[PDB]
Parts: structure tokens; C-alpha cells; sequence
DNA sequence: ATTTACTACTCGTTCTGGTGTTTCTCGTGTGTTCCCCGCGCCAGCGACCGAGCGCTCGGTGCTGGCGCGGGGAACACTCTAATTAGA
DNA sequence: AAACACCAGAACGAGTAGTAAATTGGGC
């Protein structure tokens, strides 16, 4: 088991309260929990069926050099590159 | 946008929660506590194995229909935490499990063998050769006392006998925290797709088995943990005794042990 | 004998059982005459009235409409050790599943079944039975059959009224079973599944009622044939009260061991 | 141990700080993985550079939940303690 | 407020940085490229920063860059360093005053090399040897190291080139564990121009350090990449790089190891 | 020697090194007659500048304004190992680092040590001589004196902090370690606290006890711009390198 | 030339208060074999003190990580009636 | 009576040109 968090943006009232059946939310969209790698997967899968037109972002500590990995669904002006294989994030401007 | 709602294991889930003073209400597909005040407090009802409603509680249809998908066990309790009323997924029992269960409870014999691999799980040493039913349970009751008077020499408590009826705290904490170890157990019971009904040592009441299982372990680390939180004689007993009972469901992992020692209780047939 | 209960909140003012509505109808209940509540949706229940009713030994039951699908019950897994060890002492010996699998033809066709006959030659015939009836119906209310096709994964018409009126009558069933102090799980004819009992039962009761009106529904062709079929299970279990008369039902086929049931 | 840190009306100092050690995936919203005594500094650092905004700060540990979480400021989500167990209650208006 | 930096080992390895000017925004690591995207990058927690060509690094980024513990290096092609800036005063006196005694003294300086050479090639220096032979050794083990890699991974091997695919890589790998490596010795408080084998070069002990475990896991693997023969091979090479310093924990094993070295008289 | 860049961008156009101006005014700069370049803030420096600066190993140090601090510096820890190991070999042996200490002595108090006194008695001695300053500068410019918690004692750490930069940036550019101190040991800076403590109280302090006397709203910035103002016209940076290595020239090479 | 403190101002998201609208996310012939997460057992880290003339210098057991093992989808099978549909 | 879908209005915070002011967060 290792720690799970998700971030949400313009996704329905139904992936936040499924999100609340398993996770703590501590802030607007931004929720906190301690799971399996098959409770993680289940959550994503939540995730990515039941979002439409929001953004969300899933970040799960692991044993990289960094100590986390993470991925994300949907577009946000805050974008992840891959720098020589270490992910980053960039912030693009308006067009 | 209709996924199928799964529930998760019980070794990878919380202990217990306690709700009082409120409406349960389902917001948006989630177990949400309201308040009189109005202050909606969300519960992660799927990540929990059983949640204890206190007096003053007001579970909707909805809600109760989300804590039985989940496969979380919602227990009424009262005064002290003792278990008034449960409610859970109806059919969430295994066939094979209750047809073994049963098939060593109806014969004397296989049920005698149970009766002696709950006292050697519990005690550690073979229970006295033929001896019936009662008798270990007269010899279980005698070991019982005396675990009582040694608990009570060794955390210093005065002690002047085992009264369940409320009509002192430390019986009140030990109510409290066997209670808890009930609860929990119950909810392996389901997980386990077992009946709680089905004894071998007691019989009659509706979770005799439950009573069993617990019985092994709880003065393993229950009992006498609780007798710590009366060696303090605290203002509010209940909670921290609750508190307690948590941490122990974490050190000894009993959540995850439950079931195959169940398993190794049965594998006496 | 059993009562149900909707669209209000369940408490205890003077020591009985009241049901509130939206225009303030208190329905006052004792604790007598009732071996099972029935909780439809829209019932919020106070912990008085829980505990009242787990005094007294009332069994509680979360239900949908009419109990076309069961949720939550009290007591879960099982409440009574007689009737447990009963079923199970019926299931375990080849013998008496013989006898229960006869009451269940004799009961389901009209008919006793053929002597000198195993499980499994009980459950072909069964199934041709099965088979002729779906042709049957099918020339009665004239739909083009194909055969029961189903996909758990993207859910024909007719097999979509089917399934629907199947799944109520799995509910009202399951809730029977529970409301009688019974196994769902330990099942005859059925092994294995949670569920086998239920299935044996509605296998019973399938085509009397709730199969030729999926095939009037399918026959009507309706936009939203879910809502259709499970409203008219709803109609037919309510005006017919399928579920209390499901219980003696129950308790006659687990009589047919003979082994005095408590 | 992973540490998540979400900040809500901090001056851009805290921010920044922020950027200095972890990455920003969402607007008020950093990741990063450190040890005990670097996430004591980055609370510090949130403690004197918060001022009028709420923080909230979840780190990994060892307990049934899994995580820790604390926080500094006023905000319409207030953290409760349920018999030790500390969860998250919505304040009304 | 204080800004303290931390322990190295429990940072990332190394970050690439090309074609954009580096600045710092409310108090941080800003990377901004042609097109206006800005990319923050956590200048504490990563170990060294790589400044491709193409980089134009701010005042306020540099001041940032030293007073968190991070080494910057200007690099050119396939990785190479050309220069680098760092924390000035955050060396250690008694750690320097030490590693100086030893270099001062001829009989010290030799029983360090011989330590080097033991630790370097798991067997005792022959007796009575001066630097020289080592030297004239070591090199002669070095190519036998790159025949034998060579011979492993099926590699077309003709000599060891400096003078600018197989030797870029190289050079791009142990370019890498240069990078760190310097950056290791900067977390330790030592110097990098005093050096017991090589001399002058104001690296000189930063090369002794990576040469004594360059050929352990760095030249290897790099022979992997071009085993590949990749069109981006650097990006691979650089990769794969922290992979190795990530699987083998090379920032924790790096001061204890130093410090052994100097164990020696 | 060296040379102070400011609010500009650092290029090479065409060979040569080039400093552009908010206004657009080039300031081309030969590879040549510099040993150390010094950047305040305000500047911008290209990749292809560092690689020519690199390449003619010209040192590079981000420094403050005229100076003032110390931020960070080209090749870390030192460039030179000759230089280094001088130093080092100075202070290691306690008859070279007493005559360093002595030289100390000598340049500040303007009179020589006296004889078969160790470090530490010097220290002492030093020690009451820096108390008799503080009290005559007290009295000469009327600043009430009693001998800090982690304004006069804040102009004072000031211009000690500004004077420790300078210092610093002196030792960087003759390219030895700030760590290696004679009087002070053990600090990562000893050697700074040394040199500059040499010519603390020459200068800089009786300005921040007039800026005490005054008594601004503002202490820090009014001393730390009279500390920029008198390390840039007395060019105390220019002067410092040659006080270094006469200190260091002491030990008899 | 760079960066930040402070200020309107735009833009987007969340939250809430109104309507309706529904009581809904289900289909089950019963039982044997290869594949991989999970616990499980054994190795590594997280203030009094000298030199001068009170002052001044200040120095010197869990834990994650490789391993046996025990729990799921093909298919492998009665049994009957007009060789495949049904249980 | 409980709960969700859908839409318009209020409250709130992030992002962004603008202005102005600084070249700064000690000391040993």
C-alpha cells in the first residue's frame, strides 16, 4: 500500500463523491488517501470514466529517485515534459 | 457514466468510526454526516470496514444502501459502545463457507473438535481429555476469573467482579473495548461470507460464532489494554478506550488475522 | 405477518413505531403483529426506533419499491440458528435435496415429478420445460425468439425485459428468504452462487406472473423498457402480494424434509 | 515519504518557496517526496510566510490511515477529531 | 528567513536545461523557453543542474543556485563540463586542513594512491611503486577494461578519443558522474584542485574519485546505450545515467567513500 | 585585475566579450588583463561567455553591489592548488601560523607582537585592543556603549557583514580557501573573519557609528550603501589582494 | 537590466438556490487447473573551558525487498426433448 | 421524504499587465 493523491478540476458531482467514498477531502477538489496498487487502479479507473470535459491529476508515492509518480487526464495550462526522463511541469501562456 | 462499485479488502481498510448527533445523507454518491448546525462532514464509508452509529444518528434508505455496497458493516450501539442492531449486505454469504461451517456445527463430534481447537488457540495448551461441552466452558470461565484477577493485580485496579448490566469505569472500558473487538469481528465474519450465528461453544444468540472468535484473542491484547485506560481513570473513557482499541486493531494487524485463524478454527473439522 | 413502509421517517414519540409524511400523517405502529419491516426508499430512521425494534427482535430490511430489489437487512448473514442448520442439514444430505427438488418440480409444473429421477435429470427436464414455455409465450404474444443472449458487458430487447423482471423477482425473493429467517445462499437445484435459493424459488414462481408481462412490455416496445418492466413488477407484486405468499411457500419447501422445522 | 502541501490566498513568497523544493502540478498545489526534518523546514517555511491564507500540509507515515495531515489558517473546510480519528467537516455560510 | 539546503544524498541526480533563459520568479528556479512556456524546477532538491548551450542564466538564479547547495554546470556538447559555480564558503576548515596534510606530505600522498589503487582495483598496489607506475598500470588496466566491455557488449572498439559514437557516449556517462561527483565533494566541504593522482587541473581530485568506480557501473552501461546505437543518444545516455545513480544510491555511497580514501595514513 | 559589471547583458560578438546597456551603450571587453571578472546584480550572462571565460580561465564571481556579499563564485573551493596548499601549509604548522598571526598583528596595530607569545595570548591581547577601539570610537563620535540576540550594535554587524564580503571577495579572486584561518579556526569563513579583521575598525566602523549617531529610519540600507560607497571610491577590493599576499608571503614562501 | 511589493481588473471555478424528476446501473447449468500480490524472514539507519587588563577572543527495531503459495476464467462435464436449445 | 440532473446567479481566488521601489533577511 502506499499513499494516493487526486486533484480535480470541472469534473461532475459524481466523481467527487465517489472520490469521497474511499478518499478525505481536504480541500475543494483535492483529495488525500492511503491505498493498494489495486485500490489506485480502481480509482483511476473511476477517474477516467466517469470525468468529462474536467481535468484531474493522480499522484502515488513510490520508490524513484524522486519518490513519486504521477500521471494526469483531461488538459490544463499546466502541462508535464519529459526532461531526459525526469517529469516536470510547464506552464504555457494564453494560445 | 455507471461503473460498477466494488468494494475492497478488509486487511487494507480502517478500523471504526464513530458518528453521533446527525443526519447520514448520500450527497453525490457519498456518505456524508450532516450536523444540526447544518456542517456536512464526508465519510470515506468505502475505505472503512464498520461504522458504530451512536444515539442521536439518522442513516436515510440511501445511505444504508452505499454502506451495504461498499461492504461496510453499520452497527447500532448504545451506552458504552455495545452492539444494539447491525445491518449489512444480505447476500454476501458463500455457499461452500456456510455448508462447511454448518456441516461441523450440526455434528457433535466435529463440533466438539472446534469446541478444543478454540481452547488450544486460545489458551495454547490442549483443553483436558474427555470432557463435554459445559465442562470446558465451566474450566473457561474458572481461567476467565483468574485472567481477571491477574489483569487487575498486575495494571493495579480495583476489582470486585464482572458486572455487564451498567446498573468504577473499568467494566464500562472493558465493555467499551470487547465491544469494539465484536464489532470488527462481526465485519470478517461477512467479509468471510459466514453466518455470525452459527456457534460451536455458545449457542442461541444471534453472533454466538462471533462471541467465539473474539473470545480467543481478546485477553490476548483487548482486556488488557483496556484495563490501562482505567489505570488512568480518564474524563472521557469511551473515546480514548475507543482510540486505543484502533492502535491495537493496527499493532496486531487483527484485521488481517482474523480470517485465517477463523480458516484454522474450521480446519479442526 | 409483515408491513411496509415509505416516504416518511421512522421514530418513536410514545413508545411505538411512527411513520411521517410529507403532509404529517403519523402512522402509529405496534410492536406486535409484525415478524418484518420493509423499508422502501425515502425512509430515514432515528436510532429509538432501531433499538426499540432490535429489543422486541423485529427484523429490518432495506427494500426498493414494492421490495422489486433488496439492499440492507438487519441481523446479516442470518438471525435464527434453527432455520440455518436446518436448510443446511436439508442441502447436505443427498436424500432430502432429492425431496426438496421434487416439492420444487411438483410445485412449479402442478405436476409430481417422475419417479426413480437424480438432480440433474430433474434439471433437464426442467430446462426443457423452460425452453418450451419461452417458445410458448413466444407464440402468445408473438415476438421473434432467438434465445436468452446476454452480455454482462454492454447490455435485444425481449432478453433486456427478461433480465429486468428477473432481477425483480431476485429481489422480492431474497427479501421472502430473509423475512422467513433463511439462507439465500444454500440453494438444491442451484449450488455455489450467494444466491442459489433465490434462484430456485423465482424459478418456481418465474413464468406464472412476471415473464408474460416482460413479453407484453417487449410487445409494446417501449423507449425505456427498464423502467416499464420493473414499475409492473412493481404493480403485480403489490396488487398480488407476491412476497407474503412467498413465505409459506418457502417454509412448505423446506417442510418437504421432514424433519419438523422450528 | 511523500509530502503534499495545498495553499489557498498565500502571498506569492510562500509560492515560490514552494517551487523551490517541489513541484507545482496544480495552482496552490505541491508534490515531492523528502524526509522528516526537511519537511519540518518546509513547514517552517509555510508558518512564516502564510499570513492571511489557509494551508494544509499531508504527509505519508506509519499510521492505520497511512497519512498525517495539519493545518495553519481559517478555512471553510475545518478538519474534526472523531475519537481520534481526524476527518474533514464542510462549515456552512 | 533562513534558507538551509540538505543532505545530498536524498536528492534527484541531475537536470538537462536547453534553448532557454533561466531567471528566478517570486523566489524561484524559473526555466522560460522561446515560446513563453515557463518551467519551474526545484533547484534545492535536485544535485547538480546542467546548462546546456543555449542557456542564459540570471544573477538572482546563481545567488538561489548557492545558498540551497546546488551546483550549477555549463556544459557543451555530448555533455562535456565547461564550467560550474557553487557554494564558496561552504567548505569545512578541519576537512580541508586534513585533505591538505595529506597531499602536503610525499609518504601520505602515496599510501593515499595506494589506497585508491586497492579500492579501485580490489587487490593490494604492488610494493615499493611510484605514482608514476601506478599511473602507467592504471591506464594499462583502463583499456583493458574497454577491451573487455568491449568484448561483452559487442562493440566496435578502435581506442579511447577525446577529440571529438561509442566515446561520446562515454564521455557524456563519466561527464555525468564528473558532475555529481564535484558537486559530492562540494556537499563534503573539500576542494576539487587538490588531487593525490592527478595534479594541476583544478578537478584533479574529482577525476581520482570517478576513476575509482567509472568502469564499476558508468562505462559499462554506456556501452549498453551504444550496443543500441540510438539516433538521441544522449538524452538516453542521460536517462539511464540517473537510473544507475538512482539503483546503485551513488549520493549516499559517495562521502563515506571519499572519506575512506582519506583514511588512508 | 579586475573589473565590476552591472545591469546589463554578458554576450561574445565576434570573439570579444560584450556588456549591453538598458540604453543600448556596447561595453566589448578583451579576453586579456583580466583575472577575475565580478558580477552584481543586474546581470545576465550567456552560455557562450562562460564557455570563453572558461576556456582563458577567467574567474567568474556573483558578488553583490561594489561587492557588499559574497554570492557565489566560479571553479567551487578554489582554482589554483599551488595557492591552496601555501595556505594550507601556513596554517597547519604552529610556528608558520604564529608568524601569520604576528604579520596580522603587525598590519593592523601598526607595531610588532611581542616576543614568545603563543596565538592564543595574542587573541587576548588583540582581543582588549578591539574593546579600547570600541570605547574610542564611542567617545569620539558619542554612541552609548555597554559591550546581540539571535541600533549601534546593528550598524555594527552591518558593516562587519559588508566588510566580511569584500573580504571574502578578495580571497576568492586571489584564488585561496575562505575556511583556512590563523586566528580563527574551525569556521567555514576564518580566514575572512582574519583579513578582515585586519582593517575592520581602519574605515568602515567609525561610518556606521556616525550613521548610529544620526540615527536613520532605515539603518541597514544607509549603512550598507556607505559600505558600497567606501569599498568603491578608496577601492579597498583593489587594495585588499596585495595586503593577502603580503600576509601570506610572511611565512617565508 | 532584474526582481519584487502593491494594485485594479479579467477570467475562471466553486458553490448554492431554484426547478423538475425519479425512487433505476439488473441477466447466474454446477464444478477442476496455470499465474502472480501478499505475508514473511532476514540485513541496514535515526557547558565548562584557557590567555591578559567583568571584557574580549571565542574554541572544543522496522522496512523494503526477493521469494512460496493460495485464490480466479476456459472448459469439462449430466440430462432431456425436436445434434443443439435449454436447465 | 431523499436524492440527483440541469441551469442561472453570487462569492471567491488565480493570473496579469501596470505602477512604484529596491539592488537587502547581519553578525563569529
Amino acid at each position: 500500500m502506499s499513499m494516493l493523491v487526486v486533484v480535480t478540476e470541472n469534473v461532475p458531482p459524481r466523481l467527487r463523491g465517489r472520490l469521497a467514498i474511499w478518499l478525505l477531502e481536504v480541500r475543494a477538489g483535492v483529495y488525500v488517501g492511503d491505498v493498494s496498487a489495486k485500490i489506485r487502479e480502481m480509482i483511476w479507473e473511476q477517474i477516467a470514466g466517469l470525468a468529462e470535459e474536467g481535468n484531474v491529476v493522480m499522484a502515488w508515492a513510490t520508490n524513484t529517485e524522486t519518490g513519486f509518480e504521477f500521471q494526469t487526464f483531461g488538459l490544463n495550462r499546466r502541462t508535464p515534459v519529459d526532461l531526459d526522463g525526469l517529469r516536470l511541469v510547464s506552464f504555457l501562456p494564453v494560445g | 457514466t455507471w461503473l460498477p462499485l466494488n468494494p475492497i479488502p478488509l486487511k487494507d481498510r480502517v478500523s471504526m468510526i464513530f458518528l453521533q448527533y446527525g443526519q447520514i445523507d448520500v450527497i453525490d454518491g457519498a456518505f456524508v454526516l450532516i450536523d444540526k448546525t447544518g456542517i456536512r462532514t464526508h465519510i470515506p464509508v468505502g475505505s472503512v470496514a464498520c461504522i458504530m452509529l451512536e444515539p442521536g444518528t439518522r442513516v436515510s434508505h440511501a445511505a444504508v444502501r452505499l454502506a451495504a455496497q461498499v461492504g461496510t458493516l453499520l452497527v447500532w450501539v448504545g451506552e458504552a459502545g455495545v452492539r444494539v442492531y447491525a445491518s449489512g449486505q444480505p447476500g454476501g454469504a458463500r455457499s461452500d463457507k456456510l455448508l462447511y461451517q454448518a456441516k461441523l456445527a450440526l455434528d457433535e463430534d466435529l463440533r466438539l473438535k472446534v469446541v478444543r481447537k478454540m481452547f488450544e488457540l486460545r489458551f495454547g495448551e490442549p483443553a483436558p481429555a474427555r470432557r463435554s461441552v459445559e465442562q470446558l466452558r465451566g474450566i473457561e470461565g474458572s481461567r476467565v476469573r483468574a485472567t481477571y484477577a491477574l489483569l487487575a493485580k498486575q495494571y493495579g485496579v480495583t476489582w470486585n467482579g464482572r458486572r455487564y448490566d451498567p446498573k468504577d469505569t473499568i467494566n464500562q472500558c472493558i465493555s467499551a473495548a470487547t465491544s469494539c473487538l465484536y464489532g470488527v469481528t462481526e465485519a470478517a465474519i461477512l467479509a468471510a461470507g459466514y453466518a455470525p450465528a452459527i456457534g460451536f461453544v455458545h449457542t442461541g444468540k444471534p453472533l454466538s460464532f462471533v462471541y467465539d472468535i473474539a473470545d480467543i484473542i481478546k485477553f490476548d491484547t483487548v482486556v488488557p489494554k483496556a484495563f490501562e485506560i482505567a489505570r488512568r481513570n480518564p474524563g472521557e473513557p469511551d473515546r480514548e478506550v475507543r482510540l486505543a482499541c484502533r492502535d491495537i486493531f493496527r499493532s496486531s494487524k487483527t484485521l488481517a488475522k482474523l480470517i485465517p485463524l477463523i480458516e484454522d478454527v474450521l480446519a479442526a473439522g
